[PDB]
RNA sequence: UAGCGCCGGCCAACUCCGUGCCAGCAGCCGCGGUAAUACGGAGGGCGCGAGCGUUACCCGGAUUCACUGGGCGUAAAGGGCGUGUAGGCGGCCUGGGGCGUCCCAUGUGAAAGACCACGGCUCAACCGUGGGGGAGCGUGGGAUACGCUCAGGCUAGACG
RNA sequence: AUGCGCGCUAGGUCUCUGGGUCUCCUGGGGGCCGAAGCUAACGCGUUAAGCGCGCCGCCUGGGGAGUACGGCCGCAAGGC
């Protein structure tokens, strides 16, 4: 089968192109917590019928380009603002963590 | 703020303990009163019930001990002398079939949060089923 | 410290480190000795020391030790390093191989003679 | 210190405490007044015809 | 190879009447008998008490010397018998008894384990009708341990069977002393031997 | 009737006006190999005092240990000060896995297989208290019973 | 053919000579200035044995990076103090989902190595033939106690 | 020389500040003794250094050394 996974859109500043962040949840090797990561999926769509904070479903396909190898299978739930805005901060944090 | 109610309710049974009480009283909690039950099975405490406190829903704890020993320190032995919990907040604690810890060699329960309720080690093994694990006592 | 310091820093591994450095991971090395000097113990003891100082086939040069009665140590020898560190001596920390290259074992030994290398001596 | 020393040989204890004593040091209580001249002639008059009518 | 030298001083070293020398350490001169202190300049002074480590290496030291064989082979027997299953001790005897010497030595077509090891080393005996020249042999349950066809007119087999006459064997163990043939029963029991020997000091020993 | 052993003599000292008196301390372990255990401290100005004192206390402080096939029901782990203990079940064949002290009390108990461990601080004394406090601190199916069923 | 190391405590093995802080030994503690079981040689003894020692490296002992399994008043260790972002964690009662979690079947987890059993080299090393075990990850199904999520309520936390 | 928040575990005594039905009960703050308990000990003990939970900051022998190099902040001395 061809993997699926889920996440919420979190650009579409690029032309039949959206950026979906993905998140998994394991324990941790060693201490046994449970660990929350999160990773960014390029997703192909040609129709532009996908919108920042919208939850998709993509899928494993055949490479579109550099770093497109997904693409988008269905809209779950939409309006997920929060999730956005969360990325946004976690993100714009980072001016403030510079040296010079 | 209270973070872990499990773990409350094992430090109010083991102060309580410690001081030779007849009684102790903690939240009201179906979890709680799983627990509680199982407890009282095994014959770790001598009884439990729902009382009220205040317009607040309470669980009355009923403390065992036994004889009142010879010479200095007369103090009853303790029939729960260690209590710890496994599973804690910021750290779960899962266990298979093949997993399940053997306390003092049977002297002890180990209660575990199965898919089929809340059950100790020896009915986990039985049924065969694991789960969170919760508590030890002996 | 708690479980989530520990996922976000976690332990360090300690390091050791080397007491021979010279020997650059080899359990021997060939030098030539360069100046045979007697020296002093640190404190306690008090004695005449006999002590080498060799360049080996690595780019290091230090201070040896020649362990037994009488030596034939010159300062054109070309003789085998060996581990171990001398406790009175303060900078050697090796010794002398005993009859391998240059080097002859300390005369007419009759208990230890693996150590100190003479052969065994022949009885009549 | 004697109720300490009786612990100590596994000595049953009996004890006309009060108020202020420990009940755990004592096997066999009799709570009441130790002062009041007349409370302890009372305990000690009863308890020694106890033992005098059971011997 | 194995251990070459004097005998008897190790008899008094250990200071228990080993079984090692035959027939002489039966008669009044085992060195049990006269002069029982252990050899040496220092033999009988008067000695300290012994440590842990000391008595625990003096028990293992008198198990192998009963036996007679290397420290090395002594190791691998020992680790062999832990990585098995049931008691330790019992099973480390059990192995150490079935070897082919040490059975032949029981039989009784030697007077001594040595003389057995000699015997074995040089043919004249014959396990299930072929000939077996290795003291460190090891036998099973229902095996023929016999005397090969050519050594059966030895005069030594012959003073050694006739002198077993009417002398009881081991329980685990039967000689049809006509036949100059034997069978391996079962694996000698803990209390079939009667070593002079605790092997709990054994397994501490070799804890460490 | 009952068998004695010697842990160690350690040799203090006191000041005084102007030199050094001297003052001999000896634990001695006191048994039967049946279950019965005494461990004693002795202090006297000589070494077979010490002896006899710490054999006396020995006897007066004596502990019983519920032996099953020369093994401790359930395993334990006691911390007296800073030094801790461990004690394991072991099954028959095993031998006492044990220090020097804990080797030397848990043989006269009768104990023939453990496995223990020494841990945090290692003074003799302080281990051998947490060894006997480990003993002291022992239950059996039946003492477990009585006590939850009644 | 019988050798090699060691005999102060760790750690099993003790006397006599030469020696007089010299020659020297040493992994640590340390031993040696005329009565050395510590140096050198003998006799004796201990351990291993066609091997015995030495050096280099790794693990253990080290619970001395501590998840199993540490600590911070005075031993090394509470930030000079607030507010607060990301993150981590989180009251009581029901319901839906089954992501974590648990269970069953199944695919994989090559061979060789590890384990058990039986066999071939006279034994063993070595090898052969069978049988399991196996962290993990797919795939189908099952459970809902505890985490998660969603929906509806409660006042014991918090705020007004 | 004791991070913050919350819960449980005998009391006695002196104070500051409220409320009530005012010899007393009931809250909050500051001291001194001391149950259980803890600690290597001194000691802590309902204002825990006790029994627990969550999060953060630090420790891994003594010197060399808060030094050198590099970076950041200051007019500088200097600070991290
Ligand atoms: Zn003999």
């Amino acid at each position: 089968p061809k993997k699926v996974l889920t996440g919420v859109v979190v650009s579409d500043k690029m032309q039949k192109t959206v950026t979906v962040l993905v998140e998994r949840q394991f324990p941790h090797p060693l201490y046994g917590k449970v660990i929350k990561r999160s990773k960014k999926y390029l997703a192909h769509d040609p129709e532009e019928k996908y919108k920042l904070g919208d939850v998709v479903e993509i899928i494993e396909s055949r490479p579109i380009s550099k770093r497109k190898r997904f693409r988008v299978l269905r809209l779950v739930e939409s309006g997920r603002m929060d999730l956005v805005e969360k990325y946004l901060i976690r993100r714009q944090n980072y001016e403030s963590l510079s040296k010079r | 703020m209270l973070t872990d109610p499990i773990a409350d309710m094992l430090t109010r049974i083991r102060n309580a303990t410690r001081v030779y009480k007849e009684s102790t009283d903690v939240p009201a909690s179906r979890f709680k009163e799983e627990i509680l039950r199982i407890l009282a099975r095994e014959g770790f405490i001598k009884g439990y019930e729902r009382v009220d406190v205040d317009g607040k829903p309470y669980l009355r704890v009923y403390l065992k001990y036994g004889p009142r020993r010879q010479g200095p320190d007369p103090r009853p032995e303790q029939v729960i002398h260690h209590i710890r919990r496994i599973s804690k907040p910021g750290r779960r604690v899962y266990v298979g079939v093949k997993e399940i810890p053997r306390v003092r060699r049977g002297l002890g329960i180990a209660i575990l949060s199965t898919s089929k309720g809340v059950l100790t080690d020896r009915e986990a093994r039985k049924l065969g089923v694991g789960g969170e694990l919760i508590c030890e006592v002996w | 410290p708690t479980i989530n310091q520990l996922v976000r820093k976690g332990r360090e591994k300690v390091r050791k480190k080397s007491k021979v450095p010279a020997l650059k991971g080899a359990p021997f090395r060939r030098g030539v000795c360069t100046v045979v000097r007697t020296v002093t113990p640190k404190k306690p003891n008090s004695a005449l020391r006999k002590v080498a100082k060799v360049r080996l086939t690595s780019g290091y040069e230090v201070t040896a030790y020649i362990p037994g009665e009488g030596h034939n140590l010159q300062e054109h020898s070309v003789v085998l390093i060996r581990g171990g560190r001398v406790k009175d001596l303060p900078g050697v920390r090796y010794h002398i191989v005993r009859g391998v290259y240059d080097a002859a074992g300390v005369k007419d030994r009759k208990k230890s003679r693996s150590k100190y290398g003479t052969k065994k001596p022949k009885e009549a | 210190i004697a109720v300490r020393e009786a612990r100590k040989l596994f000595i049953p204890v009996i004890a006309l405490a009060d108020t202020d004593s420990d009940p755990d040091l004592v096997d066999y209580i009799i709570p009441g007044n130790d002062d009041a001249i007349r409370s302890i002639q009372l305990i000690l008059s009863r308890a020694v015809d106890l033992i005098i009518q059971a011997r | 190879g194995r251990y070459i030298g004097p005998v008897c001083r190790l008899c008094r070293r250990e200071g228990v009447k080993l079984y090692l020398k035959g027939e002489r350490c039966y008669s009044p001169k085992c060195a049990m008998e006269r002069r029982p202190y252990p050899p040496g300049q220092h033999g009988q002074k008067r000695a300290r008490r012994p440590s842990d480590y000391a008595v625990r290496l003096r028990e293992k030291q008198k198990l192998r010397r009963i036996y007679g064989i290397s420290e090395r082979q002594f190791r691998n027997l020992f680790e062999e018998a832990s990585k098995k299953k049931g008691v330790t001790g019992s099973v480390f005897l059990g192995l150490l008894e079935s070897r082919l010497d040490n059975v032949v030595y029981r039989l009784g077509f030697a007077v001594s384990r040595r003389q057995a090891r000699q015997l074995v080393r040089h043919g004249h005996i014959t396990v299930n009708g072929r000939r077996v020249d290795l003291p460190s042999y090891r036998v099973r349950p229902g095996d023929e341990i016999a005397v090969a066809e050519k050594s059966r007119n030895l005069e030594l087999i012959r003073q050694n069977l006739e002198a077993m006459k009417g002398r009881k064997v081991g329980p685990w163990l039967s000689l049809d002393v006509e036949g100059m043939k034997g069978k391996f029963l079962r694996l000698p029991d803990r209390e079939d031997l009667a070593l002079p020997v605790n092997e709990q000091l054994v397994i501490e020993f070799y804890s460490r | 009737d009952f068998e004695e052993k010697m842990i160690l003599i350690r040799r203090t000292a006191r000041m005084q006006a102007g030199g050094r008196r001297f003052r001999f301390g000896a634990l001695v372990v006191v048994g039967d190999r049946q279950g019965r255990v005494g461990l004693g401290f002795g202090k006297a100005p000589e070494v077979p005092l010490a002896v006899q004192k710490a054999g006396y206390y020995a006897r007066r402080n004596m502990v019983e240990v519920p032996l099953q096939n020369g093994t401790i029901p359930h395993e334990i782990e006691v911390e007296f000060g800073a030094s801790k203990i461990v004690l394991k079940p072991a099954a028959p064949g095993t031998g006492v896995i044990a220090g020097a002290v804990p080797r030397a009390i848990l043989e006269l108990a009768g104990v023939t297989d453990i496995l223990t461990k020494e841990l945090g601080s290692r003074n003799p004394i302080n281990i051998a208290y947490a060894t006997m406090e480990a003993l002291r601190q022992l239950r059996t199916k039946a003492d477990v019973e009585r006590l939850r069923k009644g």
